[PDB]
């Protein structure tokens, strides 16, 4: 009941029924949940 | 790039969460064709910084030339940039795929 | 070589470009004493770098040799070239990038018959040529007797490594070790690099146990000599041998105590023995008892060819020791304190003191010891302790295990509990300490500080523990390894230790 | 001697690399260092905070309330995050970052605390209607 | 061609080589020519062995020698002891002039704080004649030396009119409104051509340039001086800062009007930096040029009269910051037309009144609805006023009130062609904005494209 | 102590340069990060009834872009302040041309001076900071991320971008201590950018109210 309302809009940002913005995109990246994957990044971790 | 990221996670902790696995999708590349890991391949490597730099450029999360625009497109998706332009490097591409 | 060129043409289109080339040095001079005016040494040693690397850059594969075909005598770039300290790392460094090069070679043989060696490069110029060997082994050696046990424990690594690059080498390291030991002055020094030696070759894959058994006249009797040549490889103790040598060695003549007396039979019984997860049976178990003692008890007097008197009063007594102590390790479970003071006596022997020690390494080196222990201080630390104040030749034994449990990241304790753990491991340390063995403790206190990341309360108690046992005089080595960390800024201002401060600055 | 509404305070070397120090070495790699972290029961950030020797930065709390009325709601976002991510991945689970994002968000968006109940639900601008579909329908009916 | 020793060993040997035979004269030469501790002669049967290179060995070690410690040369530059090692290294590299001194010259620059002006006029000649690549140095030497730095800011004064001439014919869609930083083009360059701690080349510069757009230039110049004042103090000039004692303080001023245009601390600001001034020679007729040269500040200063008028129209208090306002436009006016003393005859109290009543009556009629003698008087007026007026109205029974003054005031009155683009942007009211622009090249041609 | 209260009267200073620093006041270098040893031998080192009083340590600093804007950071001597002493602070500003000040408490002023202190608001604005608040930067935090303060026509173009209103933005209290830490009012916009694990950088907006 907090945040029913709150939903992705056509400028692929997320508004509430206030039309109020909550994230100006999904997941400040905006991607779906459903089709990212757990990745490693080659570059953060070896030394110089 | 590296700084970035070592700016965004102070933990050395490399697993993340992005879209397209790069690792599969150059492995199916590597089925689908046929590529002998024993023979020089054919591949530029200055094809492969262009082609990186244009898909770098299709990737589109926010729309418009504006700055507001062009910096708000540069921070939706700088992780998974900096994850491509490492993965998809000259260098990987010429000695490991 | 244009001067050449010019005189080997007066096509002339070609000679007068090349002569021109030619005619078109003193301004990098002059750049050389501009930089030493605004700097000396280190002008000249950059544009030697900067040659070696351009003349290893390119290739050098058998240029040399086509200068050599003339047998190449040559001292004008060779004399040049062979004492500057610098051009023989060139060429150490083309002859391990380009092995087997005859003119690469010539050239090591030239630098080691100077008696110029240095650099170990074990690959392919300390070992192509006997000669070149020789020396650099010979040099190696002289090092290791040179420096002492620091210089032993320092070294090893690097020089049992580069004797152990080929089988030959090893050969040839065993043959010297063999010549060596026979002198009447000397040879325990050469017996004791020899056994490292040997150790190093074990622990690196190699089995060596045929050289060791073969240079070192054990092969004598033969059928001892192949039962112990079976015991070495095999890595265990098997009945079979263990009842060929006991049914030997109690007969009319006994053999000589040479080949029962090495060092890694005598290992790999204490692994056999002293290990809490063994259960010997008991129709081999004294004589594995009996085999211990002859080869640690017995007196022999020898006089250059053969022994009069061997003495097996100590034999009884040693074999008690043993075998009391083989029956607390097949006991386990409390019945330890119950007749502990038995305990320390066996301890007084030194053999029976290292099976204790290597039975406490097992013991409490195995994983949830320490939370299974409810007393303040475990009892195989003060069996460490009776083993450090009874013996000094175990003393690096015990700074090995100490150093070990020190390491040790017990995550399975409470931090307070891991606190006073090594706590009570630095008390241990500091017996150590008052028992004689003081130099390496303080080492690695000092290795502690700066390059490792332990609790610095840990090192304010280990000084403080230090300062309230120890009083005036002291040496120089002691106070200049104790000093700095008695300096450190972290230690000085929480941390009577003024005393010594003002000893030390009054004194030294 | 103390801070008041400090009871006990306990101190102990971290485990896991979440609250062990980490550095870049020289050679650019991550070093983890065990350092010792004092873990306190009863909150007061700001009077701990201004301590010597005691890391600004880094001292945290789990009371939202204070990090909100000390640090800001910016603040006070991420620690929102971070408790649930780790009351959500205690067990081990895992649960995708646009949700916990979202939610946090959404309880942070209009520059208070906006409690999920019928006190920070049904007091912004959301309609009558959607707001009597929660809780205290009568009441809010009758006030709008 | 470098002579020198080198050049001077180099005719000898071509002296030596000149036929008559020898041919271990040659490879004498050869040898000679091998830098020190003869190990050189060791390595070159190494390189002999594959196609000799003696070329490629001696431009990497030069390379190197040059590239490598140039950075060396530059830490020992970055304080007497550095001075004396870079005089003793530009005395060294002096006798290179012909010789390659990308290096050599590079080391003097950096060790530049000792002028040696015994060979530095033969220095400044050399770069004169052969194009010598020290920018700031060679700047520096220029403008302390003589009035060659003068003819560079002269031409650079010269493009700045010509661009600002060029952007007032090209118009578009409010005077270009760009604040100090913003407007980071064609000064900042000229700023970094200055000497930057040079306040004395500087301060001579910048009296040139007042000068020439003062006595013989158009009031496009002037401007460039609060520019260049701008970039200074964004830049962290403190010497040229400090060294005008009130000219930082009217640029924070300038910088103030052109951010906001409506600032009463501002005014009390100005009004108290003016009211404890020097004198008129020097401070004064400085000041007043700043104040007058500067059309956007001019911009500012008319858009801050406009709202002074408003806000007085709207508390009916005409009769202090409207008396600031029309001291500022007094000082602003004009101050190059003849060279004298600073003096301000401004403030025609009665005519200023006459003007505000006008604009109160017309702002009247226009909020009680939703002329032509104001318009003549204006005309035959001050038009200092004029502009401000003419700004006013540019930008609905009121306005079509004011459409017939406005047109009046058209054909009764250089800088007229700005404000009537800035009207025909800001605003039935365009077919009496065409006829107005119609009742009269730049002004033909904007009338043009905005319609 | 007494060193105790010099150093935290340092500290303070600390926070004060580093704040006027980010609220784009002119601060020189050698001030911003000055040790405890610079401020003894500058003020005192004896703040119980010697050399470094809080009249000594109050502060005056100047706008980047323009001079005319001022700035005082009045440091009170009494814990608790009242109406009194908030009259001689305005009248030290009304003789002077300094609009703005921050007033460092060392206890929580009566309401009355709060109050006052939002009377005159639209004429003269007074910060008031308490000696707890100042003792560390909270921007310096890892939970606080970058708050940058957006000009007006930002705030404008931003709004022209996203289509959307002011009252659309997500919005932060004005009594916030990071919006108290900037100074900055209602319908201001401060712009947060924050690193994100999903995409790298996020750039969020928050409107003051």
């Amino acid at each position: 009941k907090s945040m029913e309302s709150v939903m992705v809009k056509y400028d692929a940002t997320v508004r509430n029924s206030i039309n109020q913005v909550v994230q100006l995109r999904y997941g400040e990246d905006g991607l779906a949940g459903e089709s990212v994957e757990f990745q490693n990044l080659a570059t953060l971790k070896p030394s110089n | 790039d590296r700084e970035v990221l070592r700016v965004i996670f102070p933990t050395g902790d490399s697993k993340v969460v992005l879209p397209c696995n790069l690792l599969r999708m150059i492995w199916n590349a590597q089925k689908i064709f046929h590529i002998n890991p024993r023979l020089p391949s054919d591949l530029h490597p200055i094809k492969v910084v262009e082609g990186v730099k244009e898909l770098s450029k299709k990737l589109v999360i926010v729309n418009g030339d504006d700055p507001l625009s062009r910096q708000a497109q540069e921070n939706a998706t700088l992780l998974f940039n900096i994850h491509l332009r490492s993965t998809l490097c000259s260098r990987r591409m010429a000695e490991e795929f | 070589x244009x001067x050449x060129x010019x005189x080997x043409x007066x096509x002339x289109x070609x000679x007068x470009x090349x002569x021109x080339x030619x005619x078109x040095a003193q301004t990098v001079n002059l750049l050389a004493e501009w930089l030493i005016q605004t700097g000396p040494v280190q002008v000249q040693e950059t544009v030697e770098n900067h040659l070696k690397s351009l003349l290893i850059k390119h290739f050098d594969p058998r240029k040399a040799d086509s200068i050599f075909t003339e047998e190449g005598e040559t001292p004008a770039w060779l004399e040049q070239m062979i004492a500057h300290t610098t051009w023989r790392d060139l060429f150490y460094k083309l002859a391990e990038a380009h092995p087997d090069c005859l003119m690469l070679n010539f050239t090591v043989k030239l630098i080691s018959d100077a008696g110029y060696q240095g650099e170990i490069t074990s690959v392919s110029t300390a070992c192509q040529q006997l000669e070149v060997f020789s020396r650099v082994l010979r040099t190696s050696l002289a090092t290791i007797l040179d420096g002492g046990e620091e210089n032993l424990e320092k070294n090893l690594p690097e020089f049992a490594k580069m004797v152990c690059h080929g089988e030959h080498t090893y050969l040839f390291a065993q043959a010297m070790m063999s010549v060596l030991a026979q002198e009447e002055q000397g040879g325990s020094a050469v017996r004791r690099i020899a056994q490292e030696v040997q150790r190093f070759a074990q622990e690196k894959g190699h089995d060596a146990s045929q050289i060791t058994l073969a240079l070192g006249t054990a092969a004598s009797y033969p059928r001892a000599c192949q039962a112990l040549g079976a015991m070495l490889s095999k890595g265990a103790l098997n009945p079979a041998d263990i009842t060929v040598l006991f049914k030997m060695f109690t007969s009319m003549d006994p053999p000589p105590v040479e080949l029962i007396r090495v060092p890694a039979f005598l290992d790999l019984f204490m692994q056999s023995l002293f290990k809490p997860g063994a259960r010997i049976n008991q129709d081999h178990k004294h004589k594995y008892i009996h085999i211990l003692a002859y080869a640690a008890s017995v007196v022999e007097t020898w006089k250059k060819n053969k022994r009069v008197s061997i003495n097996k009063d100590e034999l009884k007594s040693t074999s008690k020791a043993v075998e009391t102590v083989h029956n607390l390790c097949c006991n386990e479970n409390s019945e330890l304190v119950a007749e502990l003071s038995t305990l320390y006596q066996c301890i007084r022997f030194p053999v029976v003191a290292m099976g204790v020690l290597k039975w406490v390494d097992w013991t409490v080196s195995e994983p949830r010891y320490f939370q299974l222990q409810t007393d303040h201080t475990p009892v195989h630390l003060a069996l460490l302790d009776e083993i450090s104040t009874c013996h000094q030749l175990l003393h690096p034994q015990v700074l090995q295990l100490l150093v070990k449990l020190f390491e040790t990241e017990h995550s399975q304790l409470d931090v307070m509990e891991q606190l006073e753990l090594k706590k009570t491991l630095l008390d241990r340390m500091v017996h150590l300490l008052s028992r004689g063995y003081v130099l390496p403790v303080v080492s690695y206190i000092r290795k502690c500080l700066e390059k490792l990341d332990t609790d610095i309360s840990l090192i304010r108690y280990f000084v403080t523990e230090v300062l309230d046992v120890i009083a005036p005089p002291y040496t120089s080595d002691f106070v200049q390894l104790f000093l700095p960390i008695l300096e450190n800024d972290s230690i000085a201002g929480t941390i009577p230790v003024t005393e010594f401060i003002a000893h030390c600055k009054s004194n030294f | 001697q103390g801070i008041e509404q400090i009871s006990k305070v306990y101190m102990h070397l971290p485990q896991t690399d979440n609250k062990k120090k980490i550095i870049i070495t020289e050679d650019g790699e991550f070093k983890a260092l065990q350092e010792w972290i004092l873990e306190t029961d009863g909150v007061s950030l700001m009077r701990v905070l201004s301590e010597k020797d005691v890391d600004p930065v880094r001292t945290t709390s789990n009371d939202i309330v204070e990090i909100f009325t000390v640090l800001g709601i910016e603040a006070v976002r991420k620690a929102l995050e971070r408790e649930l991510y780790h009351v959500i991945s205690f067990d081990g689970s895992y649960v995708n970052y646009r949700h916990l994002a979202l939610l946090c968000d959404t309880m942070t968006c209009r520059g208070h605390l906006m409690a999920i109940t019928r006190h920070g639900v049904n007091r912004q601008d959301t309609g009558p209607l959607m707001k009597c579909s929660f809780e205290e329908t009568v009441d809010v009916l009758m006030e709008a | 061609x470098x002579x020198x020793x080198x050049x001077x060993x180099x005719x000898x040997x071509x002296x030596x080589x000149x036929x008559x035979x020898x041919x271990x004269x040659x490879x004498x030469x050869x040898x000679x020519x091998g830098v020190l501790l003869p190990s050189l002669q060791s390595a070159l049967p190494f390189l002999d062995l594959h196609g000799t290179p003696r070329l490629e060995f001696h431009q990497s070690v030069f390379d190197e020698l040059r590239d490598k410690l140039l950075e060396r040369v530059s830490a020992i530059a970055s304080a007497e002891e550095r001075y004396k090692k870079l005089e003793d290294l530009l005395e060294k590299s002096f006798s290179l002039v012909k010789m390659p001194s990308l290096q050599p010259v590079v080391m003097c620059v950096m060790k530049h704080l000792p002028k040696v002006p015994e060979k530095k006029l033969k220095l400044v000649m050399a770069d004169k004649e052969l194009y010598r690549a020290c920018a700031v140095e060679v700047k520096r030497q220029i403008w302390q030396d003589n009035q060659a730095l003068f003819g560079d800011e002269v031409s650079p004064l010269l493009k700045q009119y010509i661009l600002e001439k060029e952007s007032a014919l090209f118009s578009t869609e409010f005077f270009s409104p760009s604040p100090k930083t913003r407007r980071q083009g064609e000064v900042v360059q000229r700023l970094t051509r200055m000497v930057g701690k040079n306040v004395k080349l500087y301060d001579m510069v910048l009296q040139f340039l007042r000068t020439l757009f003062l006595r013989t230039r158009n009031v496009h110049y002037c401007t460039l001086r609060a520019e260049l004042l701008m970039s200074l103090h964004d830049l962290d000039v403190g010497e040229i800062c400090t060294v005008d004692p009130c000219h930082k303080f009217t640029w924070c001023l300038d910088a103030c009007i052109r951010e906001r245009f409506v600032d009463s601390k501002r005014a009390r600001e100005l009004q108290g930096f003016l009211d404890g001034v020097k004198k008129g020679q020097e401070q004064v007729l400085g000041d007043l040029s700043m104040i007058l040269c500067d059309p956007f500040a001019i911009n500012t200063l008319a858009l801050s009269t406009v709202r002074h008028l408003q806000e007085l129209v709207g508390q009916e208090t005409l009769p202090l910051l409207l008396l600031l306002r029309l001291l500022a436009l007094g000082q602003g006016a004009w101050d190059m037309i003849d060279s004298q003393v600073f003096k301000e005859p401004k403030m025609e109290v009665e005519l200023i009144t006459r003007f505000l009543p006008m604009l109160m009556s017309f702002l009247v009629d226009d909020y009680t609805f939703n002329p032509e003698s104001f318009t003549k008087f204006l005309q035959e007026q001050r038009m200092a006023c004029e502009v401000g007026l003419y700004y006013v109205l540019h930008i609905k029974n009121a306005l079509l009130r004011l459409l017939p003054g406005l047109v009046e005031t058209f054909g009764d009155l250089g800088d007229i062609f700005l404000h009537l683009l800035t009207g025909n942007l800001a605003l039935l009211e365009d077919f009496c904005s065409s006829l107005f622009d119609g009742f009269f090249r730049k002004e033909n041609v904007h009338r043009h494209a905005l319609r | 102590d007494d060193e105790e209260e010099t150093y935290r009267l340092w500290k303070i200073r600390k926070t004060i340069m580093q704040l006027c620093h980010d609220r784009g006041y002119l601060v020189t270098q050698d001030e911003l990060d000055q040790t405890l040893e610079e401020f003894k031998a500058q003020f005192g080192d004896k703040p119980s009834e010697g050399r470094p009083r809080r009249t000594d340590l109050t502060v005056l600093v100047a706008h980047n872009d323009d001079p005319t804007d001022q700035m005082f950071v009045f440091f009170p001597e009494e814990p608790k302040v009242g109406i009194k002493t908030i009259k001689v602070y305005c009248q030290r500003m009304q003789e002077e041309n300094i609009t703005r000040a921050l007033i460092v408490v060392q206890q929580g002023m009566t309401p009355s001076a709060k109050q006052s202190l939002v009377d005159m608001a639209p004429k003269y604005i007074l910060e008031q900071f308490l000696q707890q608040e100042l003792l560390i930067n909270i921007t310096e935090h890892e939970l606080v991320p970058e708050h940058v303060v957006m000009t007006k026509e930002e705030v404008t173009e931003l709004l022209a971008r996203y289509k959307l209103r002011e009252n659309q933005l997500p919005r932060i209290q004005a009594g916030d201590p990071v919006a108290r830490y900037f100074g900055i009012k209602r319908g201001q916009v401060v712009k947060i950018i924050r690193p994100s694990e999903t995409a790298g950088r996020y750039i969020t907006y928050r409107l003051v109210q």
